[PDB]
C-alpha cells in the first residue's frame, strides 16, 4: 500500500531544477530560494491509485551541479531521474549527455538495467536514443507537464 | 566502542505523510537532552515560532547562529587532530591514514564532548541540514547518526560519515551563508 521511492533531480546550474521540485511539491515559484536549516531532501505524497500510496523523495542535486560528479551518500538507492536542462540556453542542452553518462555509472536497477529517467525540457513557455524513458517540455514558472512528468517516472517506477 | 544513549526524533510526521522543516529543533534535542529523555526546547519552537512544523523552510541562518550561542552550543575548539581531518576534507580523500586519523577524532569528541551536532549544506535540497554524531564502532567501521530524515538511527559507514563532513568543511560546497556550518556539542557535557 505504501511505497517510497528516491529520485534524483540533475542539471547544469540555471535550469529549473530547484523551481521544479518548489513547484511540484510546494506549488511555488520565484527567482530566489533562500537557504534555510530545515530538510535534506523534499516530499511528495501520492495517491497513486485506490491501493497504493507513493511518497516521492526529491533529492536536489544543488551543490554538486557546478562539478558534476555524483557521490555514494547522494545517489543511494535512487530508482528514478529528472535530466533537466534550459532550451533558452545551447550550452546546457549539450550538458545532458555528461550527466546521463554520469549517472549511469552510478545508480542501477536491481537486475542491473538502467533506472528510467526522464527528460526535462525546462521554461518551454519561453528522438534520440540515449537511455531516457520519455521526455516533457515543462515549465516551472506557468506549472506545465510538470505533475505529468512525475506520474510518468512513477509509472515507470512501478514497471519494475 | 563509544555509544551515547539519546532520543531519537524524526522531523516527519507520525504518518511519515508530512515532512517539516525540523532538523534544527531535532538535532538541538539530541545534544542537549540525556539518558533517553528529551531537552525542553518547547518554549522556543511553540511561541508563535514560523520556523517550527513548517512544511516550506526551516529555521533562518542567522538566526540559528544566535539561537546555539543562547543554548550553550559550541564548535568544537580547532585542535591539531581536527585540523589534520579538515586539511584531508579539503582534499576529499579518504586513505588508511586519513581513516584512522577520523576514527581517533570522532572516537575522542565523542568522549570529552559527547555526542555531536553537524550542520552542513543539504544533500538533496538547497537549504541546510542538521544531523548528529551520536556514537562509534570501530569493529564494523560505521559511525551512529541521529538524522532526522530517517525514522530510527542508523549505522552509516565512515566514508559516508566522511562524505558528508566534506559538505560542511570542503570549500567547494561552502556559500555566502554557510558561516553556521561545521561540528558543534553540547557546551555542558562532561564525561
Ligand atoms: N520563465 C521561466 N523561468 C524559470 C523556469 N524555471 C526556472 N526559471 C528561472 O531560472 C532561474 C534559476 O533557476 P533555478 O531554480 O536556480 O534552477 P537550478 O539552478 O537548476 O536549481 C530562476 O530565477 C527562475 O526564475 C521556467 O519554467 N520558466
Ligand atoms: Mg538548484
Amino acid at each position: 500500500r505504501e511505497h517510497l521511492f528516491k529520485v534524483l533531480v540533475i542539471g547544469e546550474l540555471g535550469v529549473g531544477k530547484t523551481s521544479i521540485i518548489k513547484r511540484y511539491v510546494h506549488q511555488l515559484f520565484s527567482q530566489h530560494y533562500r537557504a534555510t536549516i530545515g530538510v535534506d531532501f523534499a516530499l511528495k505524497v501520492l495517491n497513486w491509485d485506490s491501493r497504493t500510496l507513493v511518497r516521492l523523495q526529491l533529492w536536489d542535486i544543488a551543490g554538486q551541479e557546478r562539478f558534476g560528479n555524483m557521490t555514494r551518500v547522494y545517489y543511494k538507492e535512487a530508482v528514478g531521474a529528472f535530466v533537466v536542462f534550459d532550451i533558452s540556453r545551447s550550452s546546457t542542452f549539450e550538458a545532458v549527455l555528461k550527466w546521463k553518462s554520469d549517472l549511469d555509472s552510478k545508480v542501477h536497477l536491481p537486475n542491473g538495467s538502467p533506472i528510467p529517467a526522464v527528460l526535462l525540457a525546462n521554461k518551454c513557455d519561453k528522438d534520440k536514443e540515449h537511455g531516457f524513458a520519455g521526455w516533457f517540455e515543462t515549465s516551472a514558472k506557468d506549472n506545465i507537464n510538470i505533475e505529468e512528468a512525475a506520474r510518468f517516472l512513477v509509472e515507470k517506477i512501478l514497471v519494475n | 566502542q563509544i555509544i551515547h544513549h539519546r532520543n531519537f526524533q524524526s522531523q516527519f510526521d507520525t504518518t511519515g505523510n508530512t515532512l517539516y522543516n525540523n532538523a534544527w529543533v531535532c538535532s538541538l534535542n539530541v545534544i542537549k537532552s540525556r539518558d533517553g529523555n528529551n531537552y525542553s526546547a518547547l518554549e522556543d519552537i511553540t511561541s508563535d515560532n514560523q520556523a517550527f512544523n513548517n512544511i516550506l523552510e526551516g529555521i533562518d541562518i542567522i538566526e540559528c547562529e544566535n539561537l546555539l550561542k543562547e543554548m550553550n552550543v559550541q564548535k568544537i575548539p580547532e585542535s591539531s587532530l581536527f585540523t589534520n581531518i579538515k586539511e584531508a576534507l579539503q582534499a576529499e580523500v579518504f586513505n588508511s591514514t586519513v581513516e584512522d586519523d577520523f576514527e581517533s577524532f570522532i572516537s575522542y569528541e565523542l568522549q570529552n564532548h559527547g555526542p555531536l551536532m553537524l550542520i552542513r549544506p543539504s544533500l538533496g535540497s538547497e537549504c541546510l541540514h542538521a544531523e548528529c554524531i551520536v556514537g562509534y564502532d570501530s569493529e564494523v567501521k560505521k559511525v551512529l547518526i541521529y538524522d532526522s530524515m530517517n525514522t530510527s538511527p542508523e549505522w552509516q559507514s565512515n566514508i559516508d560519515v566522511y562524505d558528508k563532513l566534506t559538505l560542511a568543511f570542503n570549500d567547494k560546497y561552502k556559500n555566502e551563508d554557510c558561516s553556521i556550518c561545521g561540528l558543534y556539542y553540547d557546551g555542558v557535557y562532561e564525561p
